[PDB]
């Protein structure tokens, strides 16, 4: 039902939209 | 909150220990640091120039530590120098100066990026391969050939060529050619025959039949056919040889021979000893080269190729004396390598101590241990083959009852061929004056190889005679195989 | 004393592991544990400054 | 592509080239129509012929009588035309266990004259095909070696030797010809 | 039993080879660990945390918390014998499986969601949902692929792995912490071989700086990694003690073999217990004393203070952290290496006795498989095993206890369960390897 | 590779010009004992392609192709056996047997056939030198 490339597209994906959820609100406090 | 290094005092001893950890142990490990091959001089000695060219075609990292830690220690000699205070020793331009967004981006980028397209890359080639060790296109390709292979259509070595022309693995090397085309190039290699401007590419398809042919041999007995297997050996041989496949081929195989001489005047020459059987300068005349400093490498060479020659075999089942229903027995086999030149040795004056087995729990409880033991088998006699070989022997056993395979053949490499060095020369066969009663036979000094192949299944559950027949090939010379029949007396 | 008397009867049965078989086993663990024990220590390090950046 | 015949009824492929799966196919749908032309009832049953059998049979022994007139020639002629007709002239819906059985004595009875009188590869051919078509018996196994004693065939001739043996260990003949097989071999290697 | 259409990674119908699956180990790994690296977005029991082997503060908070208690309470479900569970079926296995990963689920939402209501975050809605959200994901994708790891992709169990590496990084930081600390004196880094080059370097004085890096009353020294390493290559060579007894088969006649019986028989087990009990008590003591201020029972069990109790038992359980201790009260040293030997002994005795490894049971499958001693009888198999199984794991657990009592006396930069428990795990992999077969 | 177009353009052929009707029969013969050929073949191999599979020696994908060939081989051999009885009203019982035993018969014709083209690789490759009449001149 899952592969394990998936699993490893989805876990990178998740911790790709952690960190750039974190640096955007980062640069928007600096910014704005 | 950490305070980083404002005035680059502590990162550079960090910097050089990590140095100092890595460059240590490769700098002391760096201060730190059985079967004569007869052949590995006179193959050189009859390759083409075009075959040398094309294989000859086809540390500082502890110098740059120590002036690292030399530069580092002088950069650190010339420096300066109630609550605890916390700090890290990376710089502070680090993270405050103006590369502060290029630390992240590189980081997100080798993250996102270098991550998973690597290792994706690396699944998708790990997963296109066989276990074996050859594409599954070529698998698939020669399954599905098997499959649909009519059994009335004989098996000649033309056809096994057109089989192996649909290599998908060639057409990545080439993926101009077609398999025509490789047909073409292989059937110029074995006719010794030039392409003229493809010959990269021969060789190259030449040197990669090896693991084609192999997993080819792995597919037939896995279909359970023999005719397909034997003529996968036979293939390989004349392949790895350079020479059609002949009644007295043989004799084809020496390095220097002219076949319309010898083919038009002697017709009755067929195998080595036969040769051999002729006098010193009769084989000479009769080949027709007539030189004697190049009619003494072929000599030699003739002399050194190993015949086999079986002493006793049986079925041996490991801590008991027979073999009973429904138990796992192994086939053991005792060869003699010899070569064409000598006479044979009566089965006699063996001295039953190399034939009879150790009775210890160590030794039956791993009967392939005295066997991994022996030296390994010298390089091939192929001047014609691309790359270097050494020799290998297909070991396949088949059943009686109706003649197919029943297990996959077993590579054996590690065997003795101390039986055909040069110091036992004495014993030759064109002497007939009864030399085993001779001043230099030595009947202990003849090393006795052993082979042993596990079963695979178990003895069947009924009581009684079931024959098998286990053939023994060579695959690089056109030795005398074996080719013997063994029956179970399942008596429990 | 007797119960040490029997472990010393029982570890004198044990099968030692000579030097030619130590010397795989230490060196197939040593590799083991320094591989990961370099690459937690670089994770852990790598993320303080990417930590301080970001966050 | 192919063509279609009228007055035969035949089909036969007007390409230039053709595969050989198409070839055999298309031979075996033309046989089946020729069967069909002379057979009449639609749903016709397994039951072999009558006729034919008999016609078959007649031609049998009219070429065995050539050997008790010791006529080597024309007695393989008439088994040759027989075993040609029964295999040409009899439907492939005909009984299976009933033309093998047919076949396998006639081509036994070939078999023994082709070796007598002198033609080898013939039988030997003939030996491979109807041992390979599922019928071993150790009265193969030595007329086998025997051929291929006879054309200089010694690896295989004591391989084949070697398995007739692996069944009927008990035979007189099969020993011998291991024997004089293992003697050629060695003087053919010394 | 019931039917649920959960997400699950397949195992390969094939076996995976040697290299793949050591590549499936090594990014399994980088990726959990980069998971326990990383800070929650909303945000503005040390015990455990060094335990469970997870942090607070990031994704790997509640780490492999709910994983680890549906295996112990199902295994103990099973060892109970209110599960029912026949071997003789292939449904009733992937039942149990499947049960596993449902009440792991519900775990993970239970634990997340009391900890965002009761964690020091804060009370104030889109904050706290995404809060929830990223934990819950978090926890998914591990337990996941401690899944995947033990499917067949990876060497072995995800979790003995990641406590294996969470306990080597800890090794490696006490002793490459590139951190520093100036509290008058100056900066002097908190690990061990980077603070010893950094004096040997700077001091300008051999004789003063060797001895000065050498001792390190206040941080960790060069001595401590000696011991450890040593120690760490004694428990190597003491891995390869066992008893191998010659084995035959009788049903099917040629299988020759041999029966290995290690020396940690246990396997790591007793000493996990005691320590678990230990710890338990003294919380228990130290909170039972910081409710009754002084009663004449609260006095006798324990006196804290400066925490280690005195004059109490909790003051006898405590553990030796060096030989200063050990000369101090020679009485409370030799009654805690007696209690901690007999603890762990009679450990390992009830668990070989529980876990199904009893010289009965090992008597009984070897029934089953027919296979008998070499030059004994068969009704004497379970008397010889008597006379072997319960020494040996006793034995096994005196030394495991008697190693960890060292490795605590000569103050190493670990316990010494956490170094028993690394090697251990390694050691499992590398027999895993060489039983199979592979680079 | 099969001989299932080729009824199909027979079958094309006669809707166009009017060809024969045992034609028609005769090559859906043809198809059944090809399908019931096959058939055999699968089921005697089956067990060799999984334990080809299991050893890891074959692929991944081969595997389930021929585990989706295995119900393609049956739908065609259902769909034969719909047209013929289409084609011929009662007549599925006895075109069972009839393709069967055909399926044998064309077997040992082809197999017996072969034999000529089999005599002359022997000659090639034993360089015999044979005369006429079969005999050898050494």
């Amino acid at each position: 039902r899952v592969d394990p490339l998936v699993v490893l597209f989805l876990a990178v994906g998740f911790i790709f939209s952690v960190v750039a959820l974190h640096v955007i609100s980062k640069v928007a406090g600096k910014l704005f | 909150n950490y305070e980083y290094d404002e005035a680059s005092e502590t990162w550079p001893s960090f910097i050089l220990t990590g140095l100092l950890m890595v460059v240590g142990p490769m700098t002391l490990l760096q201060i730190y640091q059985f079967n004569e091959e007869v052949f590995k001089n006179l193959n050189e000695e009859y390759t083409s120039d075009e075959i040398k060219q094309f294989r000859r075609k086809f540390n500082i990292i502890i110098i740059v530590g120590w002036i690292l830690v030399a530069i580092l220690l002088q950069r650190i000699n010339s420096n300066d120098a109630q609550s605890t205070s916390h700090g890290i020793a990376l710089p502070r331009f680090l993270v405050d100066g103006s590369a502060s967004p290029l630390l992240v981006v590189c980081y997100v980028a080798l993250l996102g990026l270098i991550l998973p397209y690597f290792v994706s890359r690396w699944w998708a080639r790990t997963q296109s391969y066989t276990k074996k060790g050859i594409h599954n296109v070529t698998a698939s390709n020669f399954v599905s050939n098997l499959v649909n292979y009519k059994p009335s259509e004989i098996v000649t070595t033309d056809l096994i060529l057109h089989w192996l022309s649909f290599a998908h693995e060639f057409k990545q090397f080439f993926p101009d050619l077609q398999p025509t085309d490789f047909e073409k190039l292989l059937q110029d290699h074995i006719n010794r025959r030039d392409s003229g401007k493809l010959n990269n590419a021969k060789f190259r398809i030449v040197a990669k039949c090896h693991s084609l042919l192999h997993g080819l041999l792995d597919i037939a007995c896995g279909f359970r056919n023999l005719d397909i297997a034997l003529g996968a050996i036979n293939t390989f041989k004349c392949i790895v040889q350079a020479v059609p496949l002949t009644p007295n081929c043989q004799i084809l195989q020496l390095p220097n021979v002219d076949k319309e001489h010898f083919i038009t005047k002697t017709g009755d020459i067929h195998t080595l000893g036969k040769l051999f059987t002729l006098e010193d300068a009769k084989i000479g005349e009769v080949l027709g080269i007539k030189d004697q400093a190049k009619l003494n490498e072929t000599l030699r060479v003739a002399s050194h190729i190993p015949n086999l020659k079986i002493i006793k075999a049986d079925f041996l089942v490991p801590g008991e004396n027979q073999v009973t229903p429904s138990s796992t027995p192994y086939i053991s086999l005792k060869v003699l390598v010899r070569s064409a030149k000598q006479p044979l040795i009566p089965t006699s004056l063996i001295p039953e101590e190399n034939l009879t087995e150790p009775q210890d729990f160590e030794s039956q409880r791993d009967p392939f241990a005295m066997m991994s033991k022996q030296p390994l088998v010298p390089y091939s006699f192929a001047p014609f083959f691309p790359t270097k070989r050494r020799g290998s022997w297909c070991c396949l056993v088949s059943s009686q009852k109706d003649g197919k395979i029943l297990q996959t053949p077993i590579i054996i490499e590690k065997l003795s061929y101390k039986n055909l060095n040069d110091d036992k020369d004495f014993f030759d066969k064109r002497i007939k004056m009864d030399l085993t009663k001779h001043e230099k036979f030595d009947i202990n000094d003849w090393e006795i190889g052993t082979i042993k192949i596990p079963l695979g299944q178990p003895a069947p559950e009924t009581v009684g005679d079931f024959f098998f027949r286990v053939i023994v090939k060579s695959t690089d010379y056109f030795t005398t195989d074996l080719d013997i029949t063994m029956n179970m007396k399942v008596r429990d | 004393v007797e119960f040490v008397r029997e472990g010393t009867q029982f570890l004198a049965k044990c099968k030692k592991p000579d030097l030619k078989e130590y010397t795989k086993i230490v060196k197939a663990v040593g590799i083991g544990f320094i591989a990961v024990g370099i690459i937690g220590y670089a994770i852990k390090l790598i993320h303080i400054p990417i930590r301080y950046v970001i966050v | 592509t192919l063509e279609y015949n009228a007055n035969s009824k035949l089909i036969t492929a007007s390409d230039a080239v053709v595969a050989l799966s198409t070839e055999t196919n298309i031979d075996q749908i033309n046989v089946l129509t020729t069967s069909l032309i002379g057979e009449t009832n639609p749903n016709f049953t397994p039951q072999p012929n009558e006729a034919l059998s008999k016609m078959i049979k007649g031609l049998f022994e009219s070429g065995m009588k050539n050997l008790q007139q010791k006529k080597l020639n024309e007695a393989l002629k008439n088994v040759s035309l027989a075993i040609e007709m029964a295999q040409r002239k009899r439907a492939p819906w005909e009984a299976f266990a009933i033309q093998l059985p047919e076949l396998h004595f006639m081509l036994r009875s070939k078999i023994d004259l082709c070796l007598i009188l002198g033609k080898h590869l013939e039988a030997l051919q003939d030996l491979d095909f109807l041992l390979g078509t599922g019928l071993i018996q150790p009265d193969v196994f030595v007329r086998k070696a025997d051929c291929l004693l006879k054309l200089r065939q010694w690896e295989e001739a004591r391989a084949t030797c070697e398995r007739g043996l692996a069944l009927a260990p008990e035979d007189m003949k099969l020993r011998a010809l291991l024997i004089e097989t293992a003697r050629n071999l060695a003087e053919y290697n010394g | 039993p019931f039917e649920s259409f959960l997400p699950e990674v397949i195992a390969p119908e094939r076996k995976v080879p040697y290299n793949q699956k050591l590549i499936w180990t090594g990014v399994s790994l980088l990726i959990f660990l980069i998971l326990g690296q990383i800070p929650l977005y909303g945000i503005v029991l040390y015990w455990l945390r060094a335990m469970l082997a997870s942090n607070r503060g990031t994704l790997l908070e509640l780490g492999v918390s709910p994983i680890i208690t549906s295996s112990l309470i199902f295994q103990f479900l099973q060892g109970t014998q209110l599960l029912q569970i026949r071997p003789e079926s292939k449904q009733d296995r992937e039942l149990f499986q499947i049960a596993q990963k449902v009440c792991a689920i519900i775990l993970i939402l239970g634990q997340a969601l009391v900890v965002v209501m009761t964690g020091n975050y804060g009370a104030p809605l889109p904050i706290c949902l995404l809060l929830i959200f990223q934990l819950m994901f978090a926890s998914l994708i591990v337990m996941l692929l401690d899944e995947l790891l033990s499917k067949g992709y990876g060497l072995g169990s995800g979790i003995s792995l990641f406590i294996a590496t969470n306990i080597a990084e800890q090794i490696f930081w006490r002793a490459f912490a590139p951190t520093t600390v100036n509290s008058g004196r100056g900066k002097e880094f908190e690990g061990a071989v980077i603070a010893f080059f950094h004096l040997l370097a700077v001091r300008k004085d051999k004789k003063r700086a060797l001895v000065e890096a050498f001792y390190r009353t206040n941080l960790p020294n060069m001595f401590q990694v000696l011991m450890t390493v040593a120690i760490f290559l004694f428990v190597l060579y003491l891995q390869g003690f066992r008893y191998e007894l010659p084995i035959r088969s009788t049903k099917v006649r040629g299988q020759i073999g041999i029966y290995p019986i290690k020396l940690f028989y246990t396997s790591n087990t007793p000493i996990i217990l005691q320590s678990a009990l230990t710890s338990n008590i003294f919380l228990i003591s130290q909170i039972l004393f910081q409710k009754y201020p002084t009663n004449p029972l609260i006095r006798l069990i324990g006196v804290w203070g400066i925490q280690m109790a005195l004059s109490g038992l909790a003051y006898y359980i405590q553990p030796l952290m060096s030989l200063s201790e050990a000369l101090l009260d020679p009485i409370k040293t030799i009654v805690y290496i007696t209690f901690v030997l007999g603890s762990c002994a009679v450990f390992s005795k009830t668990w070989i006795e529980i876990s199904g490894t009893s010289p009965r049971d090992i008597a009984k499958q070897f029934k089953d498989q027919g296979m008998v001693i070499n030059g004994k009888r068969e009704t004497s198999i379970y008397r010889e095993l008597k006379k072997i199984i319960p020494t040996a794991a006793a034995f096994g657990g005196a030394t495991i206890g008697a190693l960890s009592v060292g490795s605590d006396l000569l103050g190493t930069l670990g316990s010494g369960a956490s170094i028993l428990l690394a090697t251990t795990t390694i050691y499992g992999y590398y027999e895993a390897a060489a039983k199979e077969g592979g680079f | 590779n099969d001989a299932h177009d080729l009824y199909f353009q027979i079958k094309e052929m006669s809707e166009n010009e009017k060809i024969h009707e045992k034609v028609l029969k005769a090559a859906l013969l043809n198809r059944g004992a090809e399908s019931v050929r096959r058939s055999l073949k699968l089921k005697e191999l089956a067990p060799q392609i999984n334990l080809l599979y299991k050893n890891g020696s074959i692929g991944e994908d081969y595997w389930k192709r021929f585990e989706t060939e295995v119900k393609l081989i049956e739908l065609e051999f259902k769909d034969t056996l719909q047209e013929a009885e289409r084609l011929q009203p009662g007549w599925v019982q006895l075109f069972v047997m009839v393709c069967k035993e055909i399926c044998f018969n064309q077997a040992l014709s082809r197999r017996y056939q072969s034999i000529l083209k089999r005599k002359e690789v022997c000659i090639k490759e034993w360089e015999l030198k044979i005369n006429n009449d079969g005999r050898l001149v050494n």
